[PDB]
């Protein structure tokens, strides 16, 4: 796999050239405690989001759980919750290395495929994604609803700045969005 | 690649984790190290000519024989790609200053470098004195920090050593 | 048991690798944030009864139904034994502070923890709220500094997500 | 494996008590740039080490190279070779670390049982030993000498200070005593 | 694999018959001698003729050794010369059985779908197992050129006649011949 | 299929070897050798079906029983089957001669005879007997060379091993 | 160690195999060619040191750079090793004659030789000069027969091939 | 594996001395011819050698094919007759190295404790053994008896000497007294 700094070498030996621009990886180190606070409100968060987005995916769809249903019987249910789990730990991965290559290579190649093997709607797939992403980007803001968490409210307490990290964000929101892109 | 969060990512995927406190740890050593390293990254970035053009002569100086008809330096097109060589080597390590981690120099220096020089009779002694050359080349803080001439000579020790 | 070095160590240790560059750049990463994770566990040391003995508390206050002839904190044996539960996991997270990796809540909380609470028929959702009143409960700089907090809060929400 | 820390956690364990004292620990973070030049300094010359080490044992016992000795033919110099520097390189992880836990799990247990069955020295063993112990030392406080080195001397360029890094001299040469214990 | 020999057999029982037209196969012993220097003539000068007809492939095509080209970085040089040495050992064998079977089945077969998928370009593949051709027949006509080999020139001191193997330099000409049609 | 050549090229393929010197000399053994087994095969396959008409002559003389009513040489497509087989058996031998390894017999005629004759019913002795008869029937000079006996003996006996 | 009959013997063991057709064969080749490869390990072992001594004098007069101060042939020690490397070829070639095959070189000299020389800072042209001025040193009748002499160059281009 | 040279190489070695007495070399290949007939003349009877050998074990011990005998039931006498075999062709083998490195390594190393544990009588596995070097011998001189043979004489035609090939003989029994010798 690939990092953010790794991707400019691999781009820069396509040309046999040295490592010119510098400035784009300068920023990405000064917004590196950022960073890692984004990946600790998603990993900290990880099973409320999961059990949170699957629950929202059915309660859209009750189709799922009635008969024929794809999170039916209990070990489909189970197998799904395991997957919503297995691509947010990729995402994650993603964005602390700054580079989708590892979310390309270990978790989205061949998916699409594999579903359509087993019969898995990648559009109620697409869904649960849809939620973690807003999940995600209202931990990393650090501004989750009261509404959408009840009891199981988390602030994780980062030094507030105005943007609220809009870049990471949108970052993240990117890396969501190529799952649904490789789903669809 | 190897990088400090390439690795720490890869044991994670391995245990099936999500990133955790010595992962973000790890990366923060990143953000302290980089200015350093990115430092001698930027000075090998603007000189590798020059950085070059030096070690490759040294090699040459300490081996004459090489120029000698049927050796490795004895015409045009040899002398041109021994140079062209060390500088890959540079920039190889010029890679490994930007990633952090000597991930570009093992797999596209290192990797195979026995086998290409074995079958193709080049000495292994001139790579070596030609990186030597550089090793000892830098001082602190002329051509750089001494942190980043440290980040360097590292890298530097690095390949020696995968020819030694 | 996992932690920054051991991590990279045993990454290279697979490879049959010297330390190098992004294994010393790891390691100057818990350097740089043990500070923060020391300072928090500090505080966990020299408070840790308190700190327990309200999350028990909670945890107990949410679930009186605990207390009910049968039930897990009905006797005498049983409420020491919650309350000793729960200062168990204070205890490995301070571990975890100070070593800045979760190996030790792995290997002696987390490891079998499933299996254990099934079949003693002990309720989970009384682990996990008297975890989450511990993760709630801190402010900065009251409790401790801001940096420190956060780590004190992710090695419980790390706890946390186990049972979850 | 263990580190300095996970093992005062472990003492802490056998009484399940808090780490309460981390004097020694504090100690270890501010010697830790130290640490980290001691480990670049010894990994950093680890080949020249491994063969003037090796190079040394032998031309200290020629029986070694002769019909019948344990460095011949090419296959067991060869062996000894790559036995050097695997011993020299899990002393590096222990050093890194700070805890010999991985040099004594990894590579010394067992040892001493197997090069009896192989017929490998231990006194030829000791001396190569010795010999990267006494290199080991003068690399961390950065004093190679010209006489031992020639035209391979390396100098690290560490901040200097009058003990020269005492301490960790003696914890890299305790570990070298570790493994010369362990095969006698 | 078959030979000369169980290739004639096999012909025999698709008509389920005796082998009785032993003309060819009493002529294949009586070249027997021969047969066994040529595979000595490439055995012997094999590594020669691999970086030879590797440096050859690249001299005449500079595109292999600049960025993007199949023989850059080291790992692929190495590869390539890997390669070249494979094919040759290949061939060799079938020259020392009679028969291309051997070169067919475990070498040849897959191997186009192989290199298409990797990218390795067929135009300089066809290209070193050509000078590898030139460079057999002339070792087994012992007919090597100090102006193709320099200092590395080597004669074999075979019983020298007329023809100087020429039915033996058509039949290894064949082999690679067959490399190249299979990768063609 | 198993030869001289076939094997030692199996031999340095295993380890990735060019042909080499035991190769080249095992080789040289097959040509010392061939005129011996060629000479034999060529008296065989000139006069194959006559030697395979008294070794199934013999087996049926030793074991009347076989023309009996259900039994396996009872019958016109019986007896034409198994003089056929015997002639199979002759014919794969006369193979292994041209080629000089049991390769030919191993791969058409050994392989799976056990199943095929249990599956059917046919007793082994008579196969066994009609192979023994050509093994005991020969004698040098009359029938060839003592050598060309030899090679050819041997293969019956490696026959009637395998049924034995 | 490979030679003509353990390479049948294990390919035979593989299989669970008593010799048979193509091992005999085989084995008759070493018979037939041991004529040749003998009269070569005669003449070698016979005068080995004044074999060796001039293809030593040969990479020497070829090299005159390891000679100087720091270099492998520059001290009475290192010349003496030198020399002593090149009769150890030399002298497994001539155990590989006797055998026929080349299992004495491959176990005894080539078999970590790559390794050690690197280790060493020992350059392999001068291995490779040495040998190759033996290779192209011998004529027949004068020095053997033209066959004796064919298994001798052989072995030398089989160990020059290890080095390249 | 080691053969006749090979022994003689490794002995020589082991002074790092020339192989100069080719003397008893010349004789090895003076009677290669001999040896291969030996060889042959053992793997062409090998099959009644062994069914004759174990049931001459067995007709001097019933109680190998009674209840608790350890021929009983049919299973045991197949792990029998197949032990038989195997020693058998080991020891063909040796003969055709002219060494017993193979029979010593591949076969005879552990037998003794092998049979020990699972109970297979040492004195009836001599017997077989025993009877098997008196075969060879006989098959090896050409002198079967029909007494011993019955109806499955075979007379192996090879050319006569007086001696009868005694001293392929006396080395063939060798083998033979090894594997006695590690069963005892
Ligand atoms: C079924 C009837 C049904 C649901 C279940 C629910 C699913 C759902 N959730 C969101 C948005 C969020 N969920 C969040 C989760 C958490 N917040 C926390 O603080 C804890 C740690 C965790 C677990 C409860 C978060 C942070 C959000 C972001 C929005 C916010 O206000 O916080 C959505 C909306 C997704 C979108 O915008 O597309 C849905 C649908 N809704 C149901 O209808
Ligand atoms: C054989 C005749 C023979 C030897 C070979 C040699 C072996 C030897 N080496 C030492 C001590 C050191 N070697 C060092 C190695 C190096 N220094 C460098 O600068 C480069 C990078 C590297 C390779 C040359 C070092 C650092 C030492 C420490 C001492 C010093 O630097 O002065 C010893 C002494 C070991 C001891 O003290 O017990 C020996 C025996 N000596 C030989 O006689
Ligand atoms: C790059 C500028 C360039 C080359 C490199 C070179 C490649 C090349 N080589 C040949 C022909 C042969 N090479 C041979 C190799 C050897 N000869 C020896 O005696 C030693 C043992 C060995 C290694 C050097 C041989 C035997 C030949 C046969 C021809 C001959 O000997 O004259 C060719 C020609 C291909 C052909 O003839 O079709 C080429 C292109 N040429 C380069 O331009
Ligand atoms: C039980 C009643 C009983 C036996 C069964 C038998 C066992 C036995 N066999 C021998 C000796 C030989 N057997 C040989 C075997 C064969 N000869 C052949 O021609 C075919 C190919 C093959 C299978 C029948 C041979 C060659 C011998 C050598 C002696 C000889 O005269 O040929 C012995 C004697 C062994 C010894 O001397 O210790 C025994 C005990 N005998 C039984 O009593
Ligand atoms: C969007 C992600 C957030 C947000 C993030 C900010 N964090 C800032 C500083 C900061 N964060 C950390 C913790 C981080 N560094 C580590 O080493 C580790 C664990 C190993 C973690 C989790 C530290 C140490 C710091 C620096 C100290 C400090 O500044 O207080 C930060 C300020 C710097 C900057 O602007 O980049 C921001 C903005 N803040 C937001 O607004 C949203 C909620
Ligand atoms: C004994 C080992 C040495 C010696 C060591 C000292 N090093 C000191 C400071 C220092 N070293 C580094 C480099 C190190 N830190 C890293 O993060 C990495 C790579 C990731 C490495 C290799 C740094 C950054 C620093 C601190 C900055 C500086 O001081 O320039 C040091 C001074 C601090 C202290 O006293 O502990 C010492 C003494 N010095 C010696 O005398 C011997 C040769
Ligand atoms: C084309 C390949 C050559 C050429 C070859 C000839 N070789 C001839 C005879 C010959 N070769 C060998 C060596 C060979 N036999 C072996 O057993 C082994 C290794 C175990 C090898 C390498 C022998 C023993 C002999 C026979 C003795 C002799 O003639 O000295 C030969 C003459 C016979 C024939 O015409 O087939 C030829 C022509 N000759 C050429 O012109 C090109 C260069
Ligand atoms: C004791 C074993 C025997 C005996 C053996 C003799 N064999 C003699 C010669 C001979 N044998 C063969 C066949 C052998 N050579 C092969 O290449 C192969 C298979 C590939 C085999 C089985 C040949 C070709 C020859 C040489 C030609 C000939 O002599 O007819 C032999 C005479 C030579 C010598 O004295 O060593 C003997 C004595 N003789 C005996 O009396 C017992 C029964
Ligand atoms: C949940 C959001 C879905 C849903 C998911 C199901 N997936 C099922 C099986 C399955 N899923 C994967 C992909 C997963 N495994 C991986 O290794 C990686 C990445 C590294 C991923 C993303 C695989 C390979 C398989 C098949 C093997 C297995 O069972 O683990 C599954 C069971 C299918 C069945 O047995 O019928 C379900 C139900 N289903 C849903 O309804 C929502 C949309
Ligand atoms: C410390 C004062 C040293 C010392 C240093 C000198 N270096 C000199 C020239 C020089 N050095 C380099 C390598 C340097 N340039 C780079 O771009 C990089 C890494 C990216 C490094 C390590 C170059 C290319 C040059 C030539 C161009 C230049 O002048 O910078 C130098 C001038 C005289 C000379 O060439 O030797 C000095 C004095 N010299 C010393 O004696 C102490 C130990
Ligand atoms: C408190 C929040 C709970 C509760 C807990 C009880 N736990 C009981 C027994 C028990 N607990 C553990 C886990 C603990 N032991 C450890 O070694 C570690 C980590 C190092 C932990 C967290 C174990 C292994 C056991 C069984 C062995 C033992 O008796 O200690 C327990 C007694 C139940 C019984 O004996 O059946 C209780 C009551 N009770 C509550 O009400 C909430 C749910
Ligand atoms: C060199 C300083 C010695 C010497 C060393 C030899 N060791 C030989 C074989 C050998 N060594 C080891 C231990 C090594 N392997 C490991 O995995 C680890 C730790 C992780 C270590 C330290 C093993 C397991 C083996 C056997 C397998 C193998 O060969 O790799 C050896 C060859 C002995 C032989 O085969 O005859 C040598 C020569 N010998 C010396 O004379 C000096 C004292
Ligand atoms: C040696 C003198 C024997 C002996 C031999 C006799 N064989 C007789 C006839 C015969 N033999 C065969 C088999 C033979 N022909 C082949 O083509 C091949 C191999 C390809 C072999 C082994 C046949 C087919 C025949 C009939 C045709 C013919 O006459 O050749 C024979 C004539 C009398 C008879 O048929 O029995 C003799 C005397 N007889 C002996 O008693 C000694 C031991
Ligand atoms: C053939 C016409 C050559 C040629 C041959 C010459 N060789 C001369 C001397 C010489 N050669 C060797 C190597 C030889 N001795 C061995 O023991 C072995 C193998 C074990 C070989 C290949 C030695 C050791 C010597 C010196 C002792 C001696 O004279 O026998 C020679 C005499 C002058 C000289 O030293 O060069 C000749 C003429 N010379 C040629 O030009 C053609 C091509």
């Amino acid at each position: 796999m690939l990092d953010a700094f790794s991707r400019a070498v691999v781009q820069a030996d396509a040309s046999t050239s040295v490592v010119a621009d510098m400035g784009a990886l300068k920023q990405f180190i000064a917004e590196g405690n950022r960073r890692l606070d984004a990946v600790n409100a998603i990993a900290s968060n990880a099973s409320c989001m999961v059990s949170d987005a699957v629950a929202g995916m059915i309660c859209e769809n009750q189709g799922l759980i009635q008969a024929g249903g794809n999170c039916y019987p209990n070990r489909r249910m189970a197998a799904c919750l395991r997957d919503a789990e297995i691509i947010l730990r990729y995402v994650t991965y993603a964005l602390l290395a700054g580079d989708a290559s590892v979310l390309d290579d270990r978790c989205l190649n061949g998916l699409k495929e594999t579903y359509a093997a087993l019969g898995v709607p990648t559009t109620s797939t697409v869904r649960a994604v849809q939620i973690m992403k807003a999940q995600a980007a209202a931990h990393i803001k650090d501004t989750p609803s009261e509404a959408r968490a009840g009891g199981k409210l988390r602030k994780m307490g980062s030094p507030v700045v105005e943007d609220r990290c809009a870049s990471l964000v949108a970052e993240a929101s990117s890396y969501f969005d190529r799952v649904i892109s490789a789903l669809s | 690649m190897k990088s400090v969060v390439t690795t720490v990512i890869a044991a994670a995927d391995a245990a099936g984790r999500f990133p955790s406190s010595s992962d973000l740890e790890s990366v923060q050593g990143s953000i302290q190290r980089s200015a350093a390293r990115l430092e001698a990254a930027e000075k090998l970035a603007g000189n590798i000519d020059a950085v070059a053009q030096e070690a490759y002569n040294a090699c040459i100086q300490k081996y004459p024989y090489l120029n000698n008809s049927g050796e490795a330096n004895s015409t045009d097109t040899f002398k041109a790609k021994c140079l062209r060589d060390v500088k890959h080597y540079m920039r190889l390590i010029q890679y490994s200053l930007v990633v952090g981690g000597t991930g570009p120099l093992d797999e596209w220096g290192i990797a195979g470098q026995r086998e290409v020089y074995r079958a193709l009779g080049l000495p292994t002694a001139p790579y070596v004195e030609a990186l030597s050359f550089a090793r000892n080349r830098g001082c602190a803080p002329r051509d750089m920090s001494a942190q980043a001439l440290t980040e360097y000579n590292a890298l530097l020790d690095y390949a020696i050593n995968s020819l030694s």
